[PDB]
């Protein structure tokens, strides 16, 4: 480490996105699928 | 109604109940309360235990530092008259504010203030960020230092015939090293002379094309004469670990300036951990709107 | 318009003269009035039409919906919120548009919710225009000495009107010769069999009188000459529209609670308002900051998505009655059925059929019950013996009547037929059980038949016998039981024949009287093989001398019949008297019918007695017995008109099986009027115009949809398109059920009020940054909150709700303290305290320990401080600190939706527990994903921290409100424990809503 030390300042917010965003969209369909199942 | 829910006598009641009843309400509430209290009393120890006294855990939201002055302009605008006293008073009584921390009599001794390099130098690293070695020791800076704007001459600092100073301050961050940039064919045009690598660079310029001209000579004052911040007095161990330390400074004399007219003038730091942002104006870069008006 | 001398009985110049009549009308008997005359009379004073109602402009109800007494707080925020950016504007520079959002926000929120419900009520108005068929109609009027039949808005007073079996009567006709003529005054005065009309004088009251005919009524059988004494809106049934239309509609019990809850809502607001008003002005602000917050405080504790909610709420279960039927044209006519506890019905045409039936038969010493139900679901009678076939061919052969052509595809009960009442009756008993009757008719050819006598009393014919073996002749005859008594000498046992000895005569008295008892009416029929060799098959017994024996005939059987009730008409009201509903019948026939229907569908329990009843069954005057042992009562309309407004009272307060006979319109309203005098909620059901007055005053209406009038099928709030009685049962059910669920959706979206308020308290108090920005609450109240607080209403019984009592109305509220000490007292104070936990944990991982922020806001807040020290001694720029505020909204939002979910579960149930009931509701499940999905969205997506500063967390805060949200469970779930161990406790008095 020392004076190369630019990751101690860097976050990767982009991955975390895309992550929740998977995931809130999978409790959406799971919630879709709660909600339908039984009229057919 | 109104009369009876307030006092009636057959069922000797006040309010609806009786004597002994709002007591047990009263206590029910208390002693929820009571737990309620306790219980996040000790979620927040718990959380006192997880922290570091010595560092933050996240540092991302500080990381390319910010340019802020010694005068404390309400809109980013320095207007005064050159005749009217009370008009620069709020301005002088904030630059003295700032340079009154400086003063010699309160860096002196070996302890905790060391003696550093006239001239621009290198990093200096008084170890980790622990408290085995007792309280680091700081580089001391010199008011004389700034040579026209330090209220030790002209305490008013030049406001007082049209020439009014700004002294410049890089935000403390932990840890933080400044980088500037190197001597390769790309550098900006105004950063190729006087190249000490240990300097970050510091300069001046106008917002319009047009107002370059009602713009007259940006002389700046600093460490060994140089626009810029010596490298020496980094890193900044934070506030436990350096109680009594003093970042660098740089004055900045705004002399032969057109009067009766509004300038834009916008200053900017250069370096690699560096970088602007279009939302914040104040990200390693400022502006100000002087206006000698006499 | 005067209402009291409309709300008079009517009265009448029926005592007197043709020649009275004549002279102070004017006009001729035998040539009626001039054309000149008549068209004199039409222009000097209105043609004979009922006026038309007060057109409603749909602008109006638009507005209405606009309004009321939620939309009413909603819109008196909205005009806060715009008066404190007015102040903050002109006081200071920058300043935040907040509270301009807020208000246009508000705004929208109410028409918006004026725009549904005046869909809804408008999708009803249109279902409701389609039933109106009016077709045009004209009498027939005699002018000069000739016949002309002349549209019915142009006959006047004093001409002369002939009527013929099958019209209608135009206007109030005064008879002055009749030929057999019956009419149909079922609808106007409620009398179900047709009485006959006479120019005779025979009653001192109008309505009882037969010289009168009457307006919409109609003439069965016969016809008949009327002078026209009532025309136009003069007449009887056009004072008693006019009289409904100039009645008030009142103000329903919904409405009621929701006005006691606003008025709990705003005594805390403003509570809190003035109150946090003199402690900033302790704590050194000033007046024009102190204003504001004022505003702020008073409009934070107003519930936005309630509106809403409550309005989905209501509109659920109007779906579920619209589907069994039961169309309600308002909106909160849905609840008013739960909370009755006592219905006035009606007898003719709501609690009974108003149709002729077969009943009982008696044939063989043995009496026999028929099936009087319309869908004919029940018992047959044994058509196995000879005597019945010797009935059918009785009752198929000595009958005239025949259904009307066309009916080939409607049910044998459903069908017109062109005859009288008994007939008919029999006609349709005979084709029900014993095939087509046309053939029967066609297999033995009538010969002679000689006409029902008013000296003979009985009809009789002769017909060809179709045994192929025997020509000999067959004679039958119907009448009167005691008249054919007197004529017969044999009886018809299981076929055989036997003589008529006083065994089966007694036998035939008492069967005599025990269907005289049950209120129907009993006819005989015998028949008699004439001797072929006395009587050939070419002699012709022409109708003049004794060519049939009268007596020495065969008696076969008594036949009865009388109107029964419809299908679901006693176990209604059986279901209806198990959930404490008091049963009052209120009708206008004649008491012996009306006592016997009673004592048949369940409003006077078998075994109770009335005072005559005790009299006759002990044989001592009716003056001596005491009242007080006497449980149900018959009051008489001619007594009920003489009665002090005390007297009303105790016969309500002391008799629990009351029977209101012969009773005018008018009474009848009295009657409701009576019932309300006290206290309690009442439903009125019925069907023709005499029921208007009382569907408009009872506090809840309801109409019949196939044999109900148009006045009191306009003037209810309640329609039955169906019929159906059970109905009744149904909608009492329902009124409970969203009842209870109202109030668990109610605490469910005031619980969230205290996490949404404390931070700007003690951000006022304690300096700290803010907690909670205005576009999060925003997104708490009016987003995800509304599903669950709409899925709340899908929750099924956890009791008996057809066991309990009805509720008390000066007791047991909607919204009582113990809810205010749950949702704001117990509840909200642990979901504040998770969301502040979130809080200083997000501001504690950046640099801001808890220290340090006490004391802050002012340089936290200031615009011009690029330099904010930390704890750990950084420089924080202006923006930067901004960013992580706005980052700890988001958490706070996020913890928000965590401690919902552990309020969503302990909402479900009031008193049983989880393990029990069960997550058998789909609706809250997809509430729970939808709210999570939500939040996730509203901070992952991009660009969401330009438009609505919402910023991305980071997955280890995401669990700082979880332990507060199981706590939350664990406590309610120990709440929901006491109360069922330890009935009538503390807990329960204490936080049982
Ligand atoms: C850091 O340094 C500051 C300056 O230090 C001075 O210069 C350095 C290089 C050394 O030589 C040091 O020894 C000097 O003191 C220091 O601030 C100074 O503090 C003194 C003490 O209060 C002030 O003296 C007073 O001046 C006023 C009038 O001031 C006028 O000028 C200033 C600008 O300089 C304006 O701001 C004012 O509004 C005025 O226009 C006198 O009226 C006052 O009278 C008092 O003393 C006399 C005897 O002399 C008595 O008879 C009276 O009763 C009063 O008791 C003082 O003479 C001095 O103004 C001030 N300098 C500045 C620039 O403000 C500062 O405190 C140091 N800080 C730390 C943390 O060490
Ligand atoms: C009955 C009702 C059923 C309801 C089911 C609902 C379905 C749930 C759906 C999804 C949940 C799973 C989520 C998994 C996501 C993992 C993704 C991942 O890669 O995430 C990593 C993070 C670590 O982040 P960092 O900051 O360290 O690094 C940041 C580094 N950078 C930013 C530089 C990149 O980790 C995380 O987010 C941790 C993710 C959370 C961990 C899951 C905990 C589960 C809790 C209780 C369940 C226990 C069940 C027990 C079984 C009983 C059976 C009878
Ligand atoms: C019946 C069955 C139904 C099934 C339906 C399934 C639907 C599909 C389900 C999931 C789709 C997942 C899509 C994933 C998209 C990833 C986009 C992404 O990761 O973008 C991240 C970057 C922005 O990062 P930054 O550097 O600016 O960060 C800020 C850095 N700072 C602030 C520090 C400077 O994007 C960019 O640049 C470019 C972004 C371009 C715009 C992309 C649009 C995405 C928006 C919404 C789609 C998600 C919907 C999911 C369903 C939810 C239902 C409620
Ligand atoms: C920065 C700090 C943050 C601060 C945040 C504050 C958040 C505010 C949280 C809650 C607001 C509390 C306001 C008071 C709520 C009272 C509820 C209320 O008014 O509901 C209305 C009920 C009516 O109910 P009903 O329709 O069933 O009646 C039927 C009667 N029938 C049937 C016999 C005719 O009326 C009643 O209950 C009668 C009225 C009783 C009023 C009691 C007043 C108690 C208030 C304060 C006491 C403080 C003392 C502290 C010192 C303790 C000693 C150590
Ligand atoms: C540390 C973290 C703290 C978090 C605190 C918040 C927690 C709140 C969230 C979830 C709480 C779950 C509570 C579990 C309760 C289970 C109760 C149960 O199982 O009682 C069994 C019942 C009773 O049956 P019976 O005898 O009456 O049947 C008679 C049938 N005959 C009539 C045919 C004979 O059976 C039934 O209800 C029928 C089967 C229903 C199965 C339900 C399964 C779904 C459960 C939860 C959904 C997950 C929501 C997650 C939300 C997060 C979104 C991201
Ligand atoms: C059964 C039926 C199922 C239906 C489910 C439907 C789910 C729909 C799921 C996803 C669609 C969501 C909308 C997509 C929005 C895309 C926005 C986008 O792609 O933006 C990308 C760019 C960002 O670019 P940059 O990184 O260079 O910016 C740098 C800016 N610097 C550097 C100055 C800070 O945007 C910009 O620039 C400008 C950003 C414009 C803001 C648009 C956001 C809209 C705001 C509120 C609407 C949300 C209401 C919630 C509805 C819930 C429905 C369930
Ligand atoms: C069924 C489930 C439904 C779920 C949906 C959730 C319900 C949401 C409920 C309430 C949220 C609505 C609140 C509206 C907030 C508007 C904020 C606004 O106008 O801020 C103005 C900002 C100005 O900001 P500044 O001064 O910092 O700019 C400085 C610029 N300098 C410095 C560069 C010059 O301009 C901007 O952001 C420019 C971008 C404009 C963004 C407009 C976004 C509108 C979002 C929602 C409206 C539609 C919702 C309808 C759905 C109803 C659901 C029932
Ligand atoms: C940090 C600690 C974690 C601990 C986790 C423990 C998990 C335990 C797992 C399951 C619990 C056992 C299953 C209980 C089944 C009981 C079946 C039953 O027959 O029940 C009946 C009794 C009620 O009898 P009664 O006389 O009042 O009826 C009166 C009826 N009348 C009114 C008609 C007369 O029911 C009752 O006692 C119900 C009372 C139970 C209250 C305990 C609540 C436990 C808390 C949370 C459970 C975990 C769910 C959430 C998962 C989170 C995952 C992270
Ligand atoms: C972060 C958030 C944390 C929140 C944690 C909250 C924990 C605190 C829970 C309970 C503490 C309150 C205890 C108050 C005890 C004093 C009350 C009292 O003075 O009461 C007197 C009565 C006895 O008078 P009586 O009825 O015979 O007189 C008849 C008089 N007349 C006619 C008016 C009915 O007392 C009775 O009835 C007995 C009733 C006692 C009340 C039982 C309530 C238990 C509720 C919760 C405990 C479960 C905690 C689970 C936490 C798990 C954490 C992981
Ligand atoms: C400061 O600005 C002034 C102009 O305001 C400069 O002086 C002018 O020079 C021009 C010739 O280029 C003369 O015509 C004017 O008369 C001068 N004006 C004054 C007031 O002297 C001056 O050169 C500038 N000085 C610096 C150091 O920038
Ligand atoms: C029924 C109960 C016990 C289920 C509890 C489910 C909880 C643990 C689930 C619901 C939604 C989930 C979060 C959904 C989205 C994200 C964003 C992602 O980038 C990290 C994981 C994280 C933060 C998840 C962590 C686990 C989570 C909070
Ligand atoms: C279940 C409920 C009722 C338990 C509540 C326990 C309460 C009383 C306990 C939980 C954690 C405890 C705190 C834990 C840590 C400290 C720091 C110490 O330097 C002083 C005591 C103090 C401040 C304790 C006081 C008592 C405390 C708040
Ligand atoms: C009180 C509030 C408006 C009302 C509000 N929630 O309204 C939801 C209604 N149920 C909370 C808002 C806040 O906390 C922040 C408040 C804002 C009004 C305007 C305020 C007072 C300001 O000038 C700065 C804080 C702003
Ligand atoms: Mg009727
Ligand atoms: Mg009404
Ligand atoms: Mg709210």
């Amino acid at each position: 480490e020392g004076p190369d030390n630019d990751e101690r300042f860097t976050y990767d917010y982009y991955r975390l996105r895309v992550v929740g965003l998977i995931v809130a969209a999978v409790l959406c369909v799971i919630g879709i699928i709660i909600l339908l199942a039984g009229k057919c | 109604g109104w009369k009876k829910f307030l006092w009636d006598s057959e069922k000797k009641e006040f309010l609806g109940r009786t004597g002994s009843s709002w007591f047990k309400i009263f206590l029910f509430y208390l002693i929820f309360y009571g737990c309620l209290a306790g219980i996040f009393i000790g979620t927040i120890q718990v959380l006192l235990l997880t922290l570091s006294d010595f560092e933050p855990k996240y540092q991302d939201r500080v990381a390319p530092p910010g340019l802020s002055h010694a005068p404390y302009a309400i809109k980013t605008e320095i207007s005064f008259s050159i005749s009217n006293p009370k008009s620069y008073e709020s301005f002088v009584k904030s630059m003295h504010k700032l340079m009154d921390l400086y003063n010699e009599s309160s860096q002196a001794g070996n302890s905790p203030f060391e003696d550093c390099s006239d001239t621009p130098a290198d990093y200096i690293k008084r170890g980790d960020l622990d408290d085995s070695q007792g309280q680091k020791k700081a580089c001391r800076f010199s008011r004389m230092w700034l040579k026209n704007c330090s209220g030790l001459d002209d305490t008013t600092y030049g406001y007082a015939e049209g020439k009014p100073c700004v002294v410049a301050k890089l935000n403390r961050i932990i840890g933080f090293y400044p980088k500037p940039l190197k001597n390769t064919t790309d550098l900006p045009e105004e950063l190729q002379a006087n190249y000490n690598q240990y300097v970050l660079p510091l300069r001046c310029a106008a917002k319009r094309e047009e107002d370059r001209e009602k713009i007259g000579s940006i002389e700046y004052f600093g460490l060994g004469g140089y626009a810029g911040f010596p490298l020496q007095y980094y890193p900044y161990y934070g506030k436990r670990l350096q109680k009594k330390y003093l970042q660098p400074l740089l004055a900045i004399q705004f002399t032969n300036l057109t009067q009766n007219m509004e300038l834009r003038i916008e200053c900017k730091v250069y370096g690699e951990n560096i970088d602007y942002s279009e939302k914040d104006r104040f990200r390693g870069r400022f502006e100000v709107k002087i206006e000698v008006k006499s | 318009d005067l209402d009291e001398l409309k709300k008079e009985v009517s009265m009448d110049d029926h005592k007197l003269s043709l020649d009275e009549l004549h002279n102070k009308y004017g006009t001729d008997l035998t040539r009626g009035l001039t054309n000149a005359r008549a068209k004199e009379i039409l222009a000097r004073d209105g043609p004979n039409s009922l006026t038309p109602p007060p057109t409603t402009p749909e602008w109006i109800k638009f507005c209405r919906q606009l309004f009321g007494g939620f939309s009413i707080l909603l819109w008196i925020g909205a005009i806060l919120c715009f008066l404190a950016y007015g102040i903050q504007a002109a006081t200071e520079d920058e300043p935040a548009n907040d509270n301009l959002y807020l208000g246009v926000v508000l705004s929208t929120v109410v028409i918006v919710t004026g725009c549904f419900s005046y869909y809804q009520e408008a999708k009803s108005s249109r279902i409701m225009d389609s039933f109106k068929n009016m077709v045009p109609q004209q009498a027939l009027v005699i002018r000069d000495g000739e016949k002309s039949t002349i549209n019915a808005e142009f006959v006047v007073a004093g001409d002369l009107v002939e009527v013929k079996g099958g019209d209608r009567i135009p206007a109030d006709l005064r008879i002055i010769s009749a030929h057999g003529c019956k009419v149909d005054n079922s609808s106007l005065t409620g009398e179900s069999e047709p009485q006959t009309r006479s120019p005779e004088f025979s009653s001192e009251n109008p309505l009882e009188t037969r010289n009168i005919a009457f307006f919409s009524t109609n003439c069965v059988e016969g016809t008949a000459r009327g002078v026209v004494v009532y025309t136009g809106d003069r007449t009887v049934m056009g004072r008693i529209a006019t009289l409904a239309s100039g009645l008030e509609v009142g103000r329903t019990p919904i409405a009621i609670e929701i006005e006691h809850f606003i008025h709990i809502i705003t005594g805390v607001a403003v509570f809190l308002g003035v109150s946090f008003f003199i402690l900033s002005l302790i704590l050194g602000y000033s007046w024009l900051e102190a204003v504001i917050f004022l505003i702020g405080i008073i409009v934070a504790n107003v519930p936005e998505g309630l509106l809403a909610t409550v309005t989905v709420c209501l509109t659920l279960t109007a779906k579920r009655m619209a589907r069994k039927n039961c169309l309600v044209k308002n909106l909160e006519a849905v609840e008013t059925l739960g909370s009755t506890s006592t219905i006035c019905s009606d007898k003719t045409g709501t609690l009974t059929q108003n149709r002729m039936t077969v009943a009982h038969m008696w044939f063989d010493n043995q009496i026999h019950e028929a099936d009087t139900t319309e869908n004919q679901s029940g018992a047959a009678f044994d058509k196995t013996s000879a005597t019945w076939s010797a009935l059918s061919r009785i009752a198929a052969l000595c009958n005239r009547a025949v259904f009307q052509a066309g009916q080939d595809n409607v049910p044998i009960l459903k069908r017109s037929v062109a005859g009288d009442a008994s007939e008919s009756a029999l006609l349709k008993c005979i084709e029900l059980c014993c095939g087509s009757v046309q053939g029967m008719r066609d297999r033995n050819p009538k010969i002679v038949e000689i006409p029902f006598n008013s000296t003979n009393k009985y009809q009789l014919s002769i017909h060809e016998n179709e045994k192929s073996s025997e020509s000999r002749y067959l004679l039958v005859m119907k009448g009167a039981p005691e008249r054919i008594l007197d004529r017969c000498s044999t009886i018809l046992l299981n076929g055989a024949e036997e003589p008529l000895k006083e065994d089966m005569k007694e036998a035939f008295q008492n069967a005599y009287l025990e269907l005289g008892g049950l209120g129907e009416r009993v006819l005989g029929f015998c028949h008699f093989a004439l001797p072929e060799d006395k009587y050939n098959e070419g002699y012709p017994f022409d109708a003049d001398e004794p060519n049939f024996p009268t007596t020495d005939l065969c008696f076969v059987g008594l036949m009865a019949m009388i109107d029964p009730p419809r299908a679901a008409v006693p176990d209604a009201v059986g279901k209806c008297r198990s959930a404490g509903i008091k049963v009052i019948m209120v009708t206008g026939d004649h008491p012996i019918t009306a006592k016997a229907i009673a004592k048949g569908v369940g409003i006077i329990s078998e075994g109770n007695e009335t005072i005559e009843d005790i009299a006759a069954r002990l044989n001592i005057p009716i003056g001596q017995v005491n009242p007080r042992d006497a449980k149900a009562c018959v009051v008489h309309g001619s007594d009920l008109k003489d009665l002090s407004t005390e007297v009303l009272d105790d016969i309500l307060h002391y008799h629990t099986e009351i029977v209101f006979a012969r009773t005018s319109p008018q009474q009848k309203l009295i009657i409701v009027e009576g019932c309300q005098r006290q206290g309690a909620i009442v439903a009125v059901t019925g069907d023709g115009v005499n029921d208007s007055p009382a569907l408009k005053k009872a506090d809840i209406g309801v109409a019949m949809g196939i044999s109900g009038s148009d006045v009191s099928k306009q003037a209810a709030d309640m329609i039955l398109l169906d019929d159906n009685f059970a109905s009744i049962v149904t909608g009492v059910e329902e009124g409970r059920l969203i009842f209870d669920n109202l109030k668990k959706s109610i605490a469910y979206t005031l619980t969230s009020n205290i996490p949404e308020i404390t931070p700007f308290l003690v951000f006022i108090i304690g300096n700290v940054p803010l907690p909670l920005g205005t576009v999060t609450i925003l997104c708490i109240d009016l987003g995800t909150d509304m599903v669950p607080a709409i899925s709340l209403a899908y929750e099924q019984a956890e009791s008996d709700i057809m066991k309990r009592q009805p509720r008390n109305p000066k007791t047991d509220k909607l919204v009582n303290e113990r809810l205010i000490s749950m949702a704001y007292g117990q509840i909200g104070m642990i979901q504040a305290l998770g969301g502040f936990f979130s809080y200083f944990v997000i501001l504690a991982e950046n640099g801001f320990l808890p220290m340090d922020l006490i004391g802050k806001r002012v340089r936290w807040d200031d615009r011009w401080i690029s330099d904010v020290e930390d704890s750990f001694g950084q420089q924080w720029t202006y923006e930067q600190r901004k960013i992580v505020e706005f980052t700890c909204h988001t958490s706070f939002f996020i913890s928000i939706v965590v401690v919902q979910w552990a309020d969503l579960i302990i909402c479900k149930t009031r008193r049983n527990s989880i393990f029990q009931q069960g997550m058998k509701n789909k609706i809250l499940i997809f509430g729970l994903f939808e709210e999570t999905a939500l939040a996730a969205f509203l901070s992952y997506c991009p660009g969401t921290d330009v438009a609505l500063r919402m910023y991305p967390l980071k997955p280890s805060w995401w669990f700082c409100a979880f332990p507060y949200s199981l706590i939350i469970f664990l406590y309610d779930e120990m709440r929901r424990f006491i109360i069922r161990r330890s009935p009538g406790g503390w807990v329960e008095q204490e936080t049982y809503y």
